[PDB]
RNA sequence: UGUUGUAUGAAAGGAGAGAAGGUUAGCACUCCCCUUGACAAGGAUGGAAGAGGCCGGCCU
RNA sequence: UCGGCCUCCGAAAUAUCCUUUUCUAGCAUGUGUCAUAUCCUUAACUCAUUGUCCCUUUUUUUU
């Protein structure tokens, strides 16, 4: 959608649904959506991954999201990094529990050849 | 003036109505009185224009092949309820001779 | 092609003149050749007028 | 007793025929009449309240 | 009754069937004055004059004498009240009565209704007679219309139409037929003005 | 609309795999190209039998003679010379400019 | 087909084939 | 949508198109010539400086180019 | 002085309906059936297989 | 002189198959670089707007 309010209502709805059918069924769908070419789809999918991650605590959606970083496609790898960015912004102080988990992922990304991976 | 056409038009009007009745899985004439076909679309009908409810003019075959004789009999044309008289499309059209006469007169007056 | 054409003759033996213009079949019968000098009057019969003497 | 419902439209909300579907596009799932009758005969109509 | 005549006209494509359908219903004779009247009114509603109505009326005039007499009555009735009509309806009634006159379905006797003077005729009446004679001329031609218009057996009828008594009316009718385009009909009047 | 570099590469490879009677299958590989545009691009420009070399003296002489013969009919002329009709056309105009000087 | 008038069969005509004489003959 | 399919997911169809273009163009590139990177990009293994190209369409268009052909004949 | 002498449909739980991009139309070849009064027509085009050589495997 | 056609059923559309019970059906046995396109990507990038421009002619609503 072109209107932004439709997009942020849509992202919210993903967190509410994941409270009912569970984060894994929701999360597999959202992770599959990162292969799309257009950036507006992917940025919003990224925000929705963080939304669910926050509402259903991050130990549930972390393993699958970190596993998706190994997929050999550029947009997927930028996508997982982008949703971690939103995730740490959302969880705040509660993110001291997972900083040791995602430190090696980030140092892999900061050594990367692609500049975007670094930004 | 062409009787072949008048026969063909009666056949064709009946084929269109019968195809609509086939589409409804029934051909019984009383479920489909002509009101459902002839009524205009502004009242919910199909609105078909009529040409086949005329009486078809006829004369004896052996002489009418041989020369032009007078109309002595009529055949029926499409069935209708005998008190009702469906309008004819031909009536609401001016003939060409009428139109040519009128045309020159109107243009002459405009000048 | 003779087969796709039609040639009509008006003469002292043939009273009618037949032809086929745009989608119409036309037959001209002049009044001098009609029996009893009578005109049929119905639709589909044009009455042709001589321009000079104003006569049908 | 034949309800003539589009089965795909009723279950999923999607039909491959579209406007050409010759069954009903309606999504309600109430019981059929014979089902109500079998529950009334067996005594299982409202017993779970 | 007016409705069923009108639906019978509109349902029939040819004039022959229209007459057949009207005859088959077998109205009493007391109705006939209205029926003829209705056939005229339907004719007036058209855009242009259509030969159908002239032929239908003529066939009724040939079937029985009742219809012919009834149309003779309607000519006088209509000409009295011509000013009520709109101009199209006026033109169609004029062409229809010219058709009945030309094919001799109707006697020329009816033409004694028309009386030409400055004070006798209204403006619409003057237009009616214009279209009527302009049309009769077009069907017959000037020599034929002259031959029939001056005739010994029809001498009494046309005297209102060709006014010999008053010089002022004679000059009026001469001018009238001249401005139409039927100057030739005036010539015997012109002599009567000279004498 | 116009033909990129990568689109031409896809089109050459796809003709090499699917042949020359399946332009609907080849159109599915490209972006916003229809089957007719794929075919036209192949025969106009991308076909290997199209010769993109310089014109010989013989080939030019046949061009000038046949253009006198049947004027403006380049599809009829073009297989007799063995160039594309567009190629034949622009080289004719080149020689006419050259003869004007 | 009485008196050389009418359809030899009314079948496929679209009509019942009733024939009456013209009442407006002179 | 089970009995007769309804609609189409144009984003996932575009993903499929990218795969089919990749398979097609890859079958004409021998395995030594191209090296696939960690992120799905491709390097040319002929050319000594290993240029890295984003798609296989770009790798094919590169292998057409004159810099590659000169670097090819030395190897 | 018993037992595997089998099948149909339904319910519950699962799988998911041909076409070398997508959506699909069918008619058959063999042998396996079902509806049918069938020398007809349907049952997803009814379903299921379909290149050659050697001993499920190997080679073109 | 007479002249009066028909009326309906199913199939080709909501599959099919497997597993466990339930109902029923049917059986059968047993001492780097200039200058140009393109491709890819980035930024929760946006989806029209109404907010005294009154400025100007020798120009000024009459007891
Ligand atoms: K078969
Ligand atoms: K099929
Ligand atoms: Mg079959
Ligand atoms: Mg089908
Ligand atoms: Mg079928
Ligand atoms: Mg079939
Ligand atoms: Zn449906
Ligand atoms: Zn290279």
């Amino acid at each position: 959608a072109h209107k932004k309010a439709i997009r942020r209502a849509t992202v919210n709805t993903f967190g509410y649904i994941a409270k009912a059918i569970g984060p894994h069924d929701v999360l597999a769908t959202l992770l599959n959506n990162l292969k799309v070419q257009e950036r507006q789809n992917r940025v919003c999918t990224t925000v929705a991954i963080a939304i669910v991650a926050e509402t259903c605590s991050p130990f549930t959606v972390l393993p699958a999201l970190m596993n998706e970083y190994r997929v050999p496609e550029l947009n997927v790898q930028n996508g997982v990094l982008k949703s971690l960015s939103f995730l740490f912004e959302y969880i705040g102080e509660m993110g001291k529990d997972y900083i040791y988990a995602v430190t090696p992922l980030l140092e892999d990304a900061l050594m990367d050849r692609d500049l975007v991976h670094r930004q | 003036n062409t009787q072949e056409l008048l026969d063909l038009l009666v056949k064709c009007e009946n084929k269109i109505q019968t195809r609509i009745k086939i589409g409804l899985n029934s051909k019984m004439p009383s479920r489909f009185p002509p009101v459902v076909f002839y009524t205009p679309k502004e009242l919910g009908g199909l609105g078909m224009l009529s040409m086949g409810h005329v009486l078809i003019p006829q004369s004896d075959l052996r002489w009418s092949k041989q020369t032009d004789v007078g109309i002595t009999h009529f055949r029926s044309g499409m069935s209708h309820e005998e008190d009702q008289l469906i309008p004819n499309l031909y009536r609401y059209i001016q003939p060409w001779e009428s139109e040519f006469i009128d045309s020159q007169r109107v243009w002459a007056e405009y000048a | 092609q003779w087969e796709n054409s039609f040639v009509s003759v008006y003469s002292k033996d043939n009273p009618n003149l037949l032809f086929n213009m745009c989608g119409f079949e036309c037959r001209i019968l002049p009044k001098c050749r009609t029996s009893y000098e009578e005109f049929t009057h119905k639709d589909g019969v044009w009455n042709l007028q001589n321009e000079v003497t104003k006569e049908r | 007793y034949q309800p003539d419902i589009c089965k795909d439209y009723k279950e999923t909300g999607f039909c491959g025929f579209g406007d050409s579907c010759k069954f009903l596009h309606d999504r309600s799932d109430y019981k059929h009449g014979w089902q109500i009758e079998r529950e009334l005969d067996e005594g299982r109509y409202g017993v779970y309240e | 009754f007016r409705r069923t005549i009108y639906l019978a006209i509109q349902s029939s494509l040819d004039f022959e069937e229209c007459a057949h359908k009207l005859l088959k219903m077998e109205f009493p004779e007391s109705q006939t004055k209205e029926l003829c009247n209705m056939i005229l009114d339907c004719c007036a509603q058209q855009r242009t004059y259509e030969k159908f109505f002239g032929l239908l009326a003529g066939r009724f005039c040939m079937l029985k004498k009742e219809y012919m007499e009834s149309f003779e009555g309607i000519f006088k009735e209509q000409y009295d009240t011509i000013h009520r009509l709109e101009t199209n309806k006026l033109r169609n009634v004029a062409k229809m009565f010219a058709h009945l006159l030309y094919t001799d379905s109707l006697p020329w006797s009816v033409l004694e209704c028309i009386k030409l003077s400055e004070e006798t005729t209204t403006s619409s009446s003057r237009i009616f007679v214009k279209i009527f004679f302009q049309e009769l001329c077009e069907y017959m031609g000037l020599p034929k219309l002259n031959a029939r218009l001056k005739d010994e057996t029809l001498q009494p009828f046309f005297e209102g139409l060709l006014p010999r008594d008053n010089p002022r009316n004679t000059r009026f009718a001469i001018n009238f037929f001249t401005s139409i385009g039927l100057g030739g009909l005036t010539d015997e009047l012109r002599e009567h003005l000279k004498n | 609309g116009v033909w990129r570099n990568t689109e031409d590469e896809i089109l050459k490879a796809a003709v090499m795999k699917y042949g020359k009677n399946q332009w609907s299958r080849i159109a599915s590989l490209l972006h916003r190209k229809s089957a007719k545009q794929c075919k036209a691009r192949w025969y106009e420009w991308l076909d290997p039998s199209i010769k993109k070399t310089e014109w010989s003296r013989e080939e030019e002489e046949k061009l000038l003679h046949l253009a006198k013969l049947m004027p403006t009919q380049w599809r009829t002329i073009a297989p007799i010379i063995g160039r594309t009709a567009a190629q034949c056309l622009e080289h004719y105009e080149f020689l006419l400019d050259k003869a004007a000087q | 087909m009485y008196n050389g008038i009418g359809l030899p069969t009314p079948r496929g005509s679209g009509t019942n084939g009733y024939v009456q004489r013209n009442l407006s003959l002179v | 949508m089970s009995f007769k399919r309804e609609g189409d997911d144009w984003s996932q169809l575009n993903v499929l198109k990218k795969r089919r273009v990749g398979d097609l163009l890859a079958s004409y590139i021998p395995e030594d010539e191209a090296l696939m990177l960690r992120d799905g990009r491709f390097a040319c293994a002929i050319c000594p400086h290993r240029p890295v190209l984003d798609t296989l369409a770009m790798l094919t268009a590169h292998r057409a180019g004159k810099k590659h052909l000169s670097s090819l004949q030395l190897f």
